[PDB]
């Protein structure tokens, strides 16, 4: 080969994602990325606290118990956000050539910066969502119980500065680099 | 007590986080530590850049302008008169042999009616782009047309032909696909494949064995590999190349295509129009059908139709998917209509009667018979063009330039990879120069003795990824009569034996 | 200086006043019906479309009570 | 039924044709002249921002359609697989493109499909005229009948009004088509070159102002094959981010670094140059060779202008190099039509490199590149377009020199100021008028390119529908190509243009605007800092006179 230009797929129980070449690095990233480029912008940071009370309406208009709407809205809120920003890995449209095919829209988020204010809003706003719910179930252990695993496994963990570019091959032999 | 610790650990570290590094970079591939302010200024002031362009070597590569002929207020046609030199030296009354249009059919009275009529009652500027109102209803009459005649389902417009190619492959292709090209592509071609982004192999020129083996080996490893998902793959080649002059074997390509579960990416900027006994193309000659054989084929209208502009032939669904997804097509305006129209005309006209077709091969046959069977010039000259072809490719044996220059091929290709490896700002080299000089010095006194222009390949050695030496290039038309072109083929081989 | 264009008369000048004279009663129920339209998701939709007319239709009478 | 007809041409007398292709000038008060910065910078623009539930509905329809989307495509292609055979593995091969990445054209543009790529005939001058077509389904095939009607054009590159069957650049192409064929012999180095071709070289150069130029039969080509003829892997590039997409081909064809500065921000530029130059090449660290800006003089999306003398400085101060691209600068702008060299007053001379193209304003095709004398002789045997593509033909030169002799003033006195002046008080009016009536507008006070800015995506269509009931033809773009809360309606003016028309298409989107709900002003957007909610006959009563002074205008 003259290019050398593939896809591997190296298989082990834990991974991370191979640096990127000057041709591809320094190069292929260049044009905005138009995917997380929205973040920082204009009522960008409300339309969270909105959705958050439109769900809490709309499960209270169904006549459920105090605790059943706050257990519901906050795992809706937190698989819904997980779905939306953890789990796809790509981009919907062409962007060179294929540069950003291992990488999920958080890890795009401001070019690959760890500590900004967006990250930190985005992280602080389900613990006070937790602080803020937990008043009304707790009596109940098990609804504590899981309500603390949605909220840490979930939404917390995959947010670290540990956890960056990490893969494991457990449901799939993935591709890194 | 316990419900009071776990809201405790988790408001602390929002505290941490919050009060994290300031703004932590990512690990790029150049860096620097601290320095003082004070001595940046001397890094600043001591820089010095390079000029824009190098002007060390124009002087002595500025022979190649001056020796440009410049057609003076006339059509550019079999007969011709000439200036070179900012109007120093004037010929007229100069046979031509240098012209890429064949049928000649475009110069004819109705195509010029058609031509008027459409540029009165149409304009001469499409003035806008392909999406936003830019189709004037003669580009879908001439796509039907093309589909029609093609024997295909589509075809796709293009405004230049140099442009054509590498706006449609990369479109298809990206990292993680496999591309299996020859190794004498031309540099449209060879730009395509570098903007792919996709691997890219290499077998020898015409020879089926390797490309089997190559096939082969690359479907074990994929097989071994068990992928989740199969890529995406072709096979490159071209109708007539445009630096030898060879043909392809087509049925060979087509049965390993369909062996090994291919597809194949066809150019036939020179086959269209002169191959097949009506002019079909490369499917005629060989009397295939074009809808299985080839998967994707690209022309240009400009070699032998008779106007600017190129396509793309195709299925529904790759012109589909070309409308929106390709650079060249989407942000660039739309071509004018009286091209549009002359170019029906000729196909219509084309279709009706098959006349200049078959002079146009017997002329080709008789120049390649004149040129193939002559002793005098077996210790000088060789010929590298199938008889088919309409352009012959003259080129000196290996012993000869041995003998006088004392360079080869090999060394040649090493030191050009080597110098374009090392980026160097400075890229000469002699004896090249020295061959293009003597096959300039052929074709002036050719001129000057007879009368007859004829035209040398011109290449940019910088811009050639693959081998390639200096040749020299005849070219023919339907218009020309067999007397004087049975002439200027003996004018041509004294010239040529009388130089050497 | 004449050229073949058509013109189209403009709504609520000689269009509501020659031809007829009736604007009244209808303008308030227009003016909600155009922007609830405009302002929601419906035009991109097919038949998905019914579904969340119905959606709002049944929250409102649900929350009203 | 279902392939496009091929439409007769109307018989109509000379007079009729000559006043559909081009205007008549009423009264000689609608003319403006313009004058030239010479020591004044620009400042920085300011925009304008509508209410917070705008953004929040934008956001709400958004998460909706994706939703939908994503479920719809993935319930479509699990439980039924015979209708989806075109994205499917079959028999060993891989499908042509792919699920994800061709989404939001299947899923989101496909929708309303009908308002792109419409069908026209004819020259495309004041009044073009469009073929009926009737959707099937959901815009997936059309119905076309014969019948076509004239509409207002709103949305054609004929800034000058050169766009006419009947003039002497018709007669000038007609008599090249007589002397020379529509015939080109192949690549200019081989035997492709002729007079006219020097002629026109000659022509651009004088022209422009710059000691060379060379000509180029396609735009695109000009930008993708010209950066990999004198730059390599140990050089810097340093563009903005709002660039065409060729010059971004280029680039990455050439294979140098790439680094970029936000739209309009000299400091961070600044900052940028200072990193670069003393941090070196990657892993080596050793100095770069050299550095180039890259530039654009007019950009078509907002309509603003970059700034040339501070970008001077700084090349002057740190031994930079220059290429500037002027495809909607060139023959429409500054006092005489040079372009912003001419707007700015900066010397021509400092500039390194200058690009044109003739599609905009001249009414041809073709490009068009300018620098010195060595840079050019170089470049001439350096370049790959020279020796391995076509040539221009003949009649779009002789269209060409045409223009460009009528522009100058050589034959035909006392037309090519008056176009300039037309086309200034026709963009002046339009925009001054539409930013009292309570619309937002962007871009400095004469630019011929006007965005309206229309937040809401299901404000798209339908406003563009409303405009086919009333003969005015638009253009809408959205997502991806602009930001998602911007999603805009161009409107390019015309020298042809007449006044009583403005008038009539003032009324109109007045009314579909005021149906619609699209006046959301802040008041930053008048001088005296107030809202401006007027009425239509004052505006055009006023609007004539006020348009003239400088002092009504933010920027
Ligand atoms: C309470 C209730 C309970 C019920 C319920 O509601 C709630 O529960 C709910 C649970 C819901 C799902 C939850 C989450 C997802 C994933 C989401 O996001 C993936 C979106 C797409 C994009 O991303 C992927 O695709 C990219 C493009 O390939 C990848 O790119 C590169 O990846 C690698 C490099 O990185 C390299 O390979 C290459 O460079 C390149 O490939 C990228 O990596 C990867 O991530 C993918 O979508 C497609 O995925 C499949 C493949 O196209 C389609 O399937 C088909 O595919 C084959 C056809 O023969 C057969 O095998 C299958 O059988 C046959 O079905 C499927 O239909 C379709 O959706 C799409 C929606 C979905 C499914 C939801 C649907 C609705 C529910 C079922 C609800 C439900 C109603
Ligand atoms: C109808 C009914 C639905 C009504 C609404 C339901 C409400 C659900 C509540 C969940 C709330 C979680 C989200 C809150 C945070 C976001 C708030 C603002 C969102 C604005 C969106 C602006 C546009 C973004 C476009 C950027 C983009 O293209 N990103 C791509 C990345 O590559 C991807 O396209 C994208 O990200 C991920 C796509 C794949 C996931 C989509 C969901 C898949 C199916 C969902 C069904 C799940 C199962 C049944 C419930
Ligand atoms: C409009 C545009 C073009 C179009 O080029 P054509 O060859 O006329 O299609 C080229 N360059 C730029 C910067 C443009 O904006």
């Amino acid at each position: 080969p003259v290019t050398d230009h593939r896809r591997r797929r190296a298989a082990a129980v834990i991974s991370h994602v191979e640096q990127e070449t000057f041709e591809d690095e320094n190069d292929q990233q260049m044009l905005p990325n138009m995917n997380a480029t929205w973040v920082d912008q204009r009522g960008a940071w409300l339309i969270h606290i909105v959705v958050i009370v439109l769900l809490r309406l709309f499960y209270s208009l169904f006549g459920s118990t105090p605790k059943w709407t706050w257990t519901l809205t906050n795992m809706t809120y937190i698989i819904g956000f997980y779905i939306m920003f953890h789990l796809v890995k790509g981009t919907p449209f062409d962007f060179n050539g294929g540069a950003y095919d291992n990488l999920t829209m958080w890890e795009q988020i401001n070019d690959e910066t760890l500590y900004t204010p967006t990250r930190k809003f985005l992280l602080i706003v389900p613990i006070v969502l937790f602080l803020i719910s937990n008043q009304y179930y707790r009596n109940d252990m098990t609804l504590f119980l899981s309500n603390l695993a949605v909220t840490v496994l979930i939404g917390v963990v995959p947010k670290l500065g540990i956890t960056h570019r990490l893969r494991i091959s457990i449901p799939g032999i993935t591709g890194r680099a | 007590p316990y419900r009071t610790t776990v809201e405790i650990g988790l408001i602390l570290y929002g505290i941490i986080y919050y009060l994290s590094k300031p703004q932590q970079k990512k690990s790029l591939q150049a860096q620097k530590p601290n320095l003082s302010p004070q001595e940046i200024d001397a890094l600043i002031e001591d820089w010095e850049p390079e000029p824009l362009v190098d002007p060390s070597a124009t002087d002595e590569q500025s022979w190649r302008v001056a020796k440009t002929p410049v057609t003076m207020e006339m059509p550019i046609q079999n007969h011709i008169t000439i200036t070179r030199n900012n109007l120093q030296e004037k010929y007229t009354n100069v046979f031509n042999l240098a012209s890429n249009n064949f049928l000649q059919l475009s110069a004819t009275e109705p195509v010029k009616e058609v031509v008027k009529t459409t540029i009165k009652n149409y304009g001469v500027g499409a003035c806008g782009p392909a999406g936003f109102y830019g189709n004037q209803d003669v580009h879908y009459t001439l796509e039907y047309d093309l589909a029609q005649f093609f024997g295909t389902q589509g075809s796709v417009l293009y405004g230049q032909d140099f442009c054509a190619a590498p706006s449609v492959l990369p479109a298809f292709t990206k990292r993680g696909d496999v591309i299996v090209a020859d190794d004498q592509v031309s540099l449209p071609v060879q730009n395509a494949l570098q903007l792919s982004r996709s691997t890219v192999y290499y077998f020898n020129h015409n020879d089926m064995n390797s490309l089997e083996c190559l096939l082969n080996e690359l479907t074990e490893q994929e097989k071994l590999e068990k992928l989740p998902a199969i890529p995406r793959k072709f096979i490159v080649t071209e109708g007539i190349f445009h630096n030898s002059g060879d043909l392809a074997p087509l049925p060979e390509l087509t049965k390993l295509k369909n062996k090994y579960k291919f597809r194949l990416f066809v150019d036939e900027t020179f086959s269209i129009g002169v191959l097949g006994a009506t002019g079909r193309g490369l499917s005629e000659h060989f009397n295939m059908d074009r809808a299985t054989a080839i998967d994707i084929t690209v022309g240009s209208m400009a070699t032998a139709l008779g106007s600017t502009g190129g396509f793309v032939l195709g299925d529904s669904v790759m012109c589909l998917h070309q409308r929106i997804g390709s650079n060249a097509y989407c942000f660039s305006a739309c071509l004018p209509a009286y091209t549009v129209t002359s170019v029906s005309k000729v196909l219509k006209l084309m279709d009706s009667n098959n006349d200049a077709v078959q002079t146009l091969q017997k002329l080709s046959k008789s120049l390649h018979d004149s040129f193939a069977s002559d002793d005098s010039l077996r210790s000088y000259v060789i010929v590298t063009s199938s008889p088919v072809s309409a352009v012959l490719h003259l080129q000196l044996t290996p012993a000869y330039r041995s003998r006088k220059f004392g360079y080869t091929c090999e060394q040649l290709f090493e030191t050009m990879s080597a110098l374009q490896k090392k980026s160097q700002t400075n890229k000469f080299i002699e004896p090249y120069e020295e061959e293009e000089k003597f096959l300039q010095s052929i074709v002036d006194h050719a001129l000057i003795n007879y009368n007859v222009l004829i035209t040398r390949n011109t290449i940019v050695l910088k811009q050639e990824t693959l081998p390639i030496v200096p040749s020299l290039k005849i070219c023919c038309n339907a218009a020309m009569s067999p007397e004087e072109l049975k002439n200027a083929c003996e004018s041509v081989k004294q010239s040529i034996l009388a130089c050497c | 200086h004449k050229s073949s264009m058509v013109y189209i008369p403009t709504t609520k000048e000689a269009k509501r006043r020659n031809g007829k004279s009736e604007g009244i009663l209808n303008t308030i129920e227009e003016v909600v019906e155009k922007l609830y339209w405009t302002y929601y998701i419906h035009l991109p939709f097919y038949l998905m479309a019914s579904f969340d007319s119905f959606f709002l239709h049944v929250f409102f009478l649900t929350i009203f009570s | 039924y279902t392939r496009v007809p091929l439409c007769e041409p109307e018989e109509l007398p000379d007079d009729i044709q000559k006043e559909n292709e081009y205007g008549t000038l009423d009264s000689p008060g609608h003319l403006y002249q313009v004058k030239s910065r010479h020591g004044k910078p620009l400042p920085e623009p300011v925009v304008d921002t509508p209410p917070y539930y705008i953004s929040l509905l934008t956001y709400l329809n958004y998460l909706i359609l994706i939703i939908l989307g994503h479920v719809h495509d993935f319930l479509g292609m699990t439980f039924q697989k015979n209708k989806h055979l075109d994205l499917l593995e079959h028999d060993g091969l891989a499908p042509w493109f792919s699920n994800f990445e061709s989404f939001y054209v299947r899923r989101i543009k496909m929708r309303i499909d009908d308002c792109f790529s419409r069908p026209t005939t004819g020259v495309p001058g004041r009044f073009i005229r469009c073929i009926d077509r009737i959707s099937h389904n959901i815009n997936e095939y059309f119905t076309y009948s014969g019948a076509v009607y004239p509409c207002m054009n709103l949305s054609s590159y004929n800034y000058l009004g050169f766009a006419q069957s009947k003039g002497q650049c018709t007669d000038a192409a007609l008599e090249s088509v007589d002397k020379y064929s529509i015939q080109s012999g192949g690549p200019r180095a081989q035997i492709g070159t002729t007079d006219l071709h020097i002629k026109a070289e000659k022509l651009v150069a004088r022209f422009i102002g710059k000691e060379d130029a060379l000509v180029f039969s396609m735009g695109y080509g000009t930008n993708a094959n010209l950066f990999n003829a004198f730059l390599d892997k140990k050089c810097l590039v340093i563009s903005d981010e709002l660039n065409h997409t060729s010059i971004r081909t280029g680039v990455r064809l050439s294979g140098a670094a790439v680094r970029t500065f936000k739209h309009g921000d000299m400091v961070g530029l600044e900052k940028l140059i200072r990193e670069q130059i003393v941090l070196g090449q990657p892993k080596t660290n050793r100095p770069w060779k050299k550095i180039l800006i890259c530039a654009e003089g007019l950009f078509s999306m907002e309509g603003t202008l970059c700034n040339l003398p501070k970008l001077v400085e700084l090349k002057k101060k740190y031994k930079c190099y220059l290429f500037i691209d002027e495809a909607h600068s060139i023959g429409a702008m500054g006092p005489t039509g040079r372009g912003v060299c001419e707007i700015f007053g900066v010397d021509p001379k400092d500039v390194d490199i200058l690009m044109g193209t003739f599609t905009k304003s001249f009414g041809a095709a073709g490009g068009y590149i300018a620098a010195d004398q060595w840079i050019i002789d170089r470049l001439r045997l350096d370049l790959t377009t020279v020796s391995y593509s076509e040539s221009m033909p003949a009649p779009v030169l002789a269209q060409t020199i045409s223009s460009l002799q009528t522009i100058s003033g050589e034959i035909c006195p006392g037309q090519g100021t008056e176009r300039l002046q037309r086309i200034a008080f026709n963009s002046r009016y339009l925009r001054l008028a539409l930013q009292r009536l309570g619309f937002i507008v962007y871009g400095v006070a004469d630019s011929p390119v006007i965005p309206l800015l229309l937040y809401c995506p299901s404000k798209m269509p339908a406003f563009s529908r409303m405009m086919l009931q009333r003969r005015i033809a638009v253009v809408v773009v959205a997502y991806p190509a602009t930001p998602l809360i911007e999603s805009r309606v161009r409107f390019c003016m015309s020298a042809s243009l007449t006044k009583e028309d403005i008038d009539y298409l003032l009324r109109h989107v007045s009314e579909v605007g005021d149906k619609l709900n699209l006046k959301s002003n802040s008041g930053k957007s008048s001088y005296d800092g107030k809202r401006q909610r007027w009425d239509i006959e004052e505006v055009i009563r006023r609007t004539p006179e006020d348009c003239k002074d400088d002092k009504y205008f933010v920027n």
